């Protein structure tokens, strides 16, 4: 990489990151997306 | 206790219908006229066999049967299921 | 008429017989299985399990399925007897671990929507 | 007899003079690739994939639109079709963008299938291709058009179809293009079809755009509740998720269509959900509990109050099975106060005679008549496959139809008689033209709108229609099944509402105001606390939050059409089932379940435990509603006429006036679609030109 | 159709044809029909009772000479009366050539065991009683071959689902491997791909 | 080369739906007679002619004159729009008074 | 030797499916509808058999769509409703069958665009 | 474009974030969050818009066989730009 430097990109990390399995700063995974059934929300004030 | 409801099931084409459809050719209109009150339910039915239902108070059920039965055997019957009998 | 070929038994007499033997080896079986596999079980419980199985199927009239299952149930007394069996494969009959599926309508009801 | 002998491949079959050489091929089962030629569109010949040879002659013909000539021999793979299909299919590929994987089209799309079965499997185009500008023709239909291949099916299902003649095309050779030449919304009940028909992805849906693929998709068979006639659908579904609506092909009832509220309003079930048993709490709101709180609590209103007290609604999307369990539970407490939202009389005949309140003719045998004469409704936002069939009966039938209303746009010409109820009178004693017209026609058909009936001289309306009916039947007698009388209804759930003996409207709710009212998905606001003494218990039980739910003592989530194996029968009698496409969110519950398990917890245990078993009890009730695609039944008209003549209701001096006066009603009718977004985006569309 | 079409070879073609008619001749009781495919294979399609006869025809007759049984399997094709298709494939050495024998079975007849004929069958037809649950008449010792001890079923028959009906996991409380209804995190994804154009003209069917 | 010309519709302040356009009392009588050669109840035959009179009395066609077309024949509008791109004698864009075609067809070349 | 067994087949025994799986199921025999997307056929010829449809869940983790039905994704492809009914009779399944549903024959005419007196005529092309 | 919600925790480009009453929250304790910093919709909307003297351009992505199928993309619309569908970039006439 001295010779022939990698091209850059301002996306790429600055800071490489070793293996941080066994850590705190681990990887959790989970559901990306959103919320798929909105139910119905009962009126605050009373019916009678 | 008492009638709630009527319901008469007759096959559309078959023999054995045959006479309950001259009922209601005939005499199903002026039964209607004398009970403007009485819901009666006329159905098609399957292959099986013609019926005739009649539901009490709380939901109590029975039916007749009324294979090969005559315009008139139609007639006493439901004259008997209308009148405090059976 | 209807044309088929037997296994074993040419009417219900033969396989009802071969029932019988199989249920008889089984009976035997079960005492033995107990101490080889050190099950926690009685020989009581033993025989009622391979009552209940055989009674699983007591509403058979083909004799031809009578000896397919006489097959099986010899194939399984084959497996236990010769220890390929493990003592998982035994308990498997007892269903130990499984919470009881409720049968009535209204538990199914509150569960959830399976019938 | 008139059968000619033709040869396709050097094998025999008679066809009738005038089939097209597609005709011929489809016979012996084989299928010519097509682009621009549709079986219910009228023939272009535009598109040139389907040439075909025909032995010993050395041009290819059009296969969708030359008609076979007796002793031909088509020959559907010789060398000179297959290299017309290949160079075909290179003229439609040179111009058309790379755009598979960002196309909705992808897994579904008849260029791609095409090119792969019959095509080659190169380029040899080295040019630029040609790029169009993007059209807007509003919210529901996406339009990329670059991926046009001009086959025109759009513009010919929207002058034919639709009955609109928005669509057509501009410029001439490489530059011509599809579109409306101005900004304009292609707006109407059907407009959506136009994604189905077009092959390729310029026409997409908006909605759909970019969830899923074809290939994950599970298919669900299932039937329309958004009006009653019951169209035939397609659920499909992605890992226990509703993706989108499409068509089923149904000859006798929607063809191969389905309207705008049936394809769009699928993503209103995914809001306003009702999914767990609610309570009203010490202070009067409503809060979350379990079934076996809600259920012992409705339980004791219900074994204190029986008889009168006990009164039962039905709303709109409400199943047969639920609706006979519901009236058996009522019975067991010596309950008749069983009824529905939408008011039919009860005056004569009334529910006695199925034939009194059904479409006798059927949706099929428009198709057969000359004459219609519609009273009090709009057919077209009422049942907008029903008016379709009647647009294709003007269009190829040459069938005159005139209307008694106000004079709404039913995208074909009719005769407006007027608006006043009295006219029908007149045509009943024989003073109108009208009369003579309907005296001469071979298949005079009748038909009034069940949104006619809801007004207070409905029952008059019905016995003058009744007498017109009997005019005609008595002076040309009768031809033999062909039922001129005829009831258009516009909710899914009112037929077998009717057939289980229920009394329709909630007049007796009125009469004897109950102390225990069960809303069964009756959200229509008819009856409001204020016609109901106080301290009166109010069960919901449905899928949505709408006007009935916050009003209500006791919810219970029931399922939605979509999560059940339910009947339905429309406005032909004709009795359908759904499946199960998806399950019920949350705790939700199918409803019959529901009303099962409240029977047991009170003491009267309903006598069926399974779908089969209450299947055989609505079977008991009424056994057409195991029958579940006969649509045959028994004319009763003479008795119900006997019946009608008894009461003589006086009309009114008010003109008749449609609910769907215009196109913006027809979106929002119902909870599933009061709770959609695209249909609210389809209404600021309507209202709003932008 | 030069460089990239497969080439035919209409010598073998002959040669496997008229060795078909031979064995048909030989055998009429037992053959029903006799085919050779594009690529040169012969298939002789014969009736159950004949298994045994004329596979020991093939193996012993001077002009066959098929010694060896390179493989035997069974096919399952739910909506034929008869399920499960047997198919006995054989290589002659002598002759440098295959054959493959095929015959037709159900849930509840048996078939021939041919270990006598082929020493090499015995786990061939332990293995399609275990997959397909084919019984096999005078077998030497039948029993499961490939699925586990007191495994209910058989796994390659068509109505059998992917993930079958139980899962096995330990369980601390009986402190042993344990048996339990199936339950996936996520279930298989089923695709249709099967496009709606017909790719092969050649194999179309007549419209019934 | 490439047309050029546009085959879709903005709205501008100067061509617009509510751009003035009306014939002349003497152009109904021409779009009278010109109505009348054709067969009766096939009106829109006068399409092509009529459109081309709006032409002649105003010099392009704005887009309220093919409205105005498609209303007094009783056309869809869109038909009169498809027949207004297919052909290159109208004019969907002001021109001069005089309008110069030079021919380069390969004869003329 | 042949020994005339009399009774109908009946194989539910021996195919090891637990008895949950037999007697609660419903099948439905069908021929599946074209896809409206698309005008071919093929996949409108043969009978499909599929079991109804139970419940599928969230996972927890990751969100993914969890089932507890092992039927969920079989379909069996026979060649007539015969076949299919007899495959569902022996194995023990409730079923529902829905006959073939075919589009019925139309009668086109391209001159029928441009009829002298007739409503078919197209205002466009 | 990273915002926090009102609990504290990073909302993903997704725009998903676990509500207070979510119990999954918990699998977060003791550990982190995955969240990815670059937002595409945020650096894809600073690209400059490309002006070009045609009616019709054509994008690829850059870098010939390693961006994108080449697609045409027809600038006559002024109101607007013609974006691509496949890397997002904007392409206009020289207007005004
Ligand atoms: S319409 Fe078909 S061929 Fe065209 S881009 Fe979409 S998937 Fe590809
Ligand atoms: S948009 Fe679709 S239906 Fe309309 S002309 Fe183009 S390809 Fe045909
Ligand atoms: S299908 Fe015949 S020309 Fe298009
Ligand atoms: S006038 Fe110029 S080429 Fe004809
Ligand atoms: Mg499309
Ligand atoms: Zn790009």
């Amino acid at each position: 990489p001295t010779t022939k430097p990698p091209t850059a990109r301002k996306y790429i990390w600055t800071n490489h990151k070793f293996n941080v399995s066994g850590t705190p700063q681990q990887y959790v995974p989970y559901s990306t997306t959103r919320k798929k059934i909105q139910e119905w929300v009962p009126p605050s004030t009373p019916y009678k | 206790l008492g009638l709630r409801e009527i319901r008469i099931h007759l096959c559309q084409r078959s023999p054995g219908s045959q006479g309950v459809r001259d009922f209601i050719e005939k005499r199903y209109v002026e039964l209607k006229k004398a009970n403007p009150d009485l819901p009666i339910l006329i159905r098609e039915c399957s292959d099986v066999q013609p019926k005739l239902w009649a539901r009490y108070a709380f939901g109590q059920e029975k039916n007749v049967s009324l294979n090969n039965f005559s315009a008139d055997q139609v007639t006493r019957t439901l004259e008997n299921v209308l009148s405090g009998k059976a | 008429g209807t044309s088929v070929k037997p296994i074993f038994s040419r009417d219900m007499n033969e396989a009802k017989r071969r029932v019988r033997e199989l249920y008889r080896a089984w009976y035997r079986e079960v005492p033995n299985t107990v101490h080889l596999f050190q099950l926690d079980i009685s020989v009581k419980q033993g025989r009622d399990k391979v009552r209940e199985m055989f009674m699983k199927n007591a509403h058979v009239t083909d004799p031809r399925v009578v000896d397919l299952l006489v097959i099986k149930g010899k194939m399984e007394l084959e497996e236990t007897i010769n220890v390929w069996k493990q003592r998982t494969h035994i308990m498997r009959f007892f269903h130990e671990t499984e919470a009881p599926r409720p049968t009535d309508f209204l538990s199914k009801f509150y569960v959830g929507h399976d019938p | 007899s008139n059968l000619i002998e033709v040869f396709v491949d050097g094998q025999s079959v008679m066809v009738e003079p005038g089939t097209t050489v597609l005709q011929a091929c489809e016979k012996v089962g084989m299928q010519i690739p097509r682009f621009c030629y549709h079986e219910r569109l009228s023939v272009a010949g535009n598109c040139r994939m389907c040439l075909v040879e025909i032995e010993k002659a050395p041009k290819v013909v059009a296969a969708c639109a030359m008609p076979v000539m007796k002793g031909w021999n088509i020959l559907t793979n010789s060398e000179k079709s297959k290299k017309a299909r290949e160079g075909v299919m290179e003229f439609l590929l040179a111009n058309h963008p790379l755009d598979c994987p960002i196309c909705d089209q992808g897994g579904e799309c008849d260029l791609q299938d095409q090119s792969m079965m019959f095509g080659s499997d190169r380029s040899r185009f080295l040019e630029g291709k040609r790029a169009v500008e993007d059209k807007n023709i509003g919210p529901l239909v996406k339009t990329i058009m670059t991926r046009c291949i001009q086959c025109t099916r759009c513009i010919r299902f929207a002058s034919e179809i639709a009955g609109v003649d928005d669509l057509g095309t501009t410029g001439r050779g490489n530059d011509m293009q599809v579109g409306t030449y101005i900004e304009k919304m292609f707006m109407s009940e059907l407009s959506g079809n136009i994604i189905d028909i077009c092959p390729v992805g310029a026409l997409t849906s908006k909605p759909y755009a970019f969830t899923a693929r074809p290939w994950e998709t599970r298919k669900t068979e299932s039937i329309d509740v958004m009006d009653a006639v019951g169209s035939n659908i397609v659920v499909s579904t992605r890992t226990g998720e509703v993706m989108r609506i499409l068509p089923r092909m149904h000859e006798d009832i929607n063809e191969e269509w389905i309207s705008d509220k049936t394809r769009f309003a699928y993503d209103g079930l995914k809001r306003q959900r009702l999914t767990q048993p609610m309570i009203r709490n010490e202070k009067g709101l409503l809060t979350y509990t379990t079934w076996e709180d809600a259920l012992s609590r409705v339980a004791g209103m219900l074994q204190s109050f029986q008889g009168n007290d006990v009164a039962a609604i039905a709303g709109g999307l409400v199943d047969a099975e639920a609706l006979v369990a519901l009236k058996d539970l009522l019975n067991r407490v010596d309950s008749d106060s069983l009824c529905t939202e939408e008011v039919f009389p009860t005056a004569g005949a009334g529910t006695d005679l199925r034939s009194n309140y059904l479409l006798n003719t059927t949706i099929a045998g428009v198709e057969e008549a000359d004459v219609i004469l519609l009273v009090g409704t709009n057919p077209r936002f009422e049942a907008p496959l029903f008016n379709a069939r009647i647009r294709k009966s003007w269009l190829h039938n040459d069938l005159k139809v005139a209307l008694i209303g106000s004079p709404v746009d039913l995208t074909y010409r009719y005769d407006h008689l007027g608006d006043s109820p009295k006219i029908l009178q007149d045509i009943a004693s024989g003073n109108h033209p009208f009369s003579q017209i309907l005296k001469e026609a071979k298949k005079p058909m009748v038909v009034l709108g069940s949104s006619a009936l809801q007004r207070s001289d409905g029952t008059a309306i019905l016995a003058a229609v009744s007498n017109i009916a009997q005019n005609i039947r008595l002076s040309s007698g009768v031809t033999g099944d062909w039922k001129v009388m005829n009831i258009l209804h516009r909710i899914a759930s009112q037929v077998a509402a009717l057939d289980l003996g229920y009394k329709p409207g909630v007049e007796a709710i009125r009469k004897n105001p109950p102390k225990v009212l069960f809303l069964l998905g009756a959200d229509g606001g008819c009856i409001t606390r204020q016609d109901l003494p106080k301290d009166c218990f109010i069960i919901y039980q449905g899928h949505h939050g709408d006007v009935g739910a916050p009003m209500a003592d006791v919810i219970l989530p029931g399922a939605a059409y979509t999560e059940k194996s339910a009947t339905y029968v429309n406005t032909e009698g004709r009795a359908q089932q759904t499946k199960v496409a998806v399950t019920p969110p949350g705790l939700a519950r199918e409803d019959w379940k529901i009303i099962r398990a409240l029977s047991e917890i009170a003491g009267m245990t309903l006598p069926y435990d399974t779908l089969d078993q209450v299947r055989s009890r609505l079977e008991e009730v009424s056994p057409n509603l195991v029958r579940y695609d006969d649509v045959e039944g028994a004319n009763y008209f003479q008795q119900a006429n006997e019946l009608s003549k008894l009461v003589n209701q006086q009309l009114l001096a008010d003109p008749l006036v449609p609910p769907q006066l215009t196109i913006k009603d027809f979106y929002m009718t119902d909870s599933i679609s009061r709770a959609s977004q695209t249909m609210a985006k389809c209404v600021k569309a309507v209202t709003e030109g932008i | 159709t030069r460089p990239t079409i497969r080439p035919r070879n209409d010598v073998v073609h002959k040669q496997l044809s008229a060795f078909g008619q031979y064995v048909a001749e030989i055998l009429p009781k037992y053959v029903q029909q006799v085919q050779v495919s594009c690529f040169n294979e012969l298939e002789i399609f014969i009736h159950p009772d004949g298994v045994i006869p004329v596979l020991t025809f093939l193996r012993d007759h001077t002009n066959a000479q098929f010694k060896s049984l390179a493989d035997l399997t069974a096919v399952d094709v739910p909506t034929r009366q008869n399920r499960f298709e047997i198919v006995y494939n054989l290589l002659s050495l002598r002759f440098n050539s295959r054959i493959r024998v095929k015959t037709y079975t159900d849930e509840l007849t048996p078939i021939e065991s041919s270990v006598t004929v082929y020493k090499a069958a015995n786990w061939y037809e332990r293995e399609i009683w275990d997959m397909f649950g084919v019984f096999f008449a005078n077998h030497p010792d039948l029993r499961r071959i490939l699925t586990d001890y007191g495994f209910e079923g058989h796994p390659f028959r068509k109505d059998f689902p992917l993930s079958g009906y139980v899962e096995l996991r330990y369980d601390d409380e009986v402190k042993r491997v344990v048996a339990e209804p199936v339950e996936l995190a996520q279930e298989f994804r089923k695709f249709d791909l099967n496009s709606p154009w017909e790719a092969f003209p050649a194999y179309r069917q007549p419209p019934e | 080369g490439a047309g050029g010309a546009l085959f879709v519709h903005r709205d501008t302040p100067e061509n617009n739906p509510d751009t003035p356009f009306d014939f002349t009392p003497e152009n109904y009588k021409r779009i009278e007679a010109i109505v009348k050669n054709y067969p009766e109840g096939h009106k829109a035959a006068a399409v092509l002619p009529v459109l081309d009179l709006a032409q002649r009395q105003n010099g392009w066609l704005p887009i309220s004159a093919m409205n105005k077309v498609a209303e007094i024949l009783q056309v869809p509008p869109m038909r009169v729009y498809e027949v207004a791109t297919f052909y290159t004698m109208y004019n969907r864009k002001p021109v001069g008074k005089y309008h110069i075609q030079v021919c380069t067809t390969t004869p003329c070349m | 030797q042949l020994i005339a067994v009399d009774e109908k087949l009946d194989i539910t025994t021996l195919t090891g499916v637990p008895e949950e799986h037999i007697k609660t199921r419903k099948v439905r025999i069908f021929v599946p509808a074209r896809n409206n997307m698309q005008s071919g056929v093929n996949n409108t010829k043969k009978w499909k058999m599929e079991f109804d449809t139970r419940e599928r869940w969230e996972n927890p983790l990751m969100g993914w769509s969890s089932t507890a039905d092992p039927l969920s994704n079989l379909v069996l492809t026979f060649s007539t409703k015969e076949d299919a009914v007899a495959f569902a009779e022996k194995n023990g399944w409730s079923f529902d069958v829905e006959e073939r549903k075919v589009p019925k024959p139309k009668s086109k005419s391209y001159g029928a665009n441009f009829s002298w007196n007739k409503r078919t005529r197209v205002s466009t092309k | 474009g990273v915002r926090t919600s009102p609990t504290g925790e990073k909302v993903t480009h997704t725009g998903q974030a676990y509500d207070d009453g979510d119990y999954r929250r918990v699998r977060f304790s003791d550990r982190q969050k995955e969240v990815n910093e670059n937002f595409a919709i945020d650096l894809i909307a600073e690209q400059p818009v490309s002006e070009v003297g045609s009616r019709v351009i054509s994008c690829d992505g850059g870098g010939g066989a390693l961006g994108h199928p080449r697609v045409y993309i027809n600038l006559d619309k002024e109101t607007k730009t013609g974006t691509c569908g496949y890397c997002g970039l904007q392409f206009r006439q020289p207007h005004h």
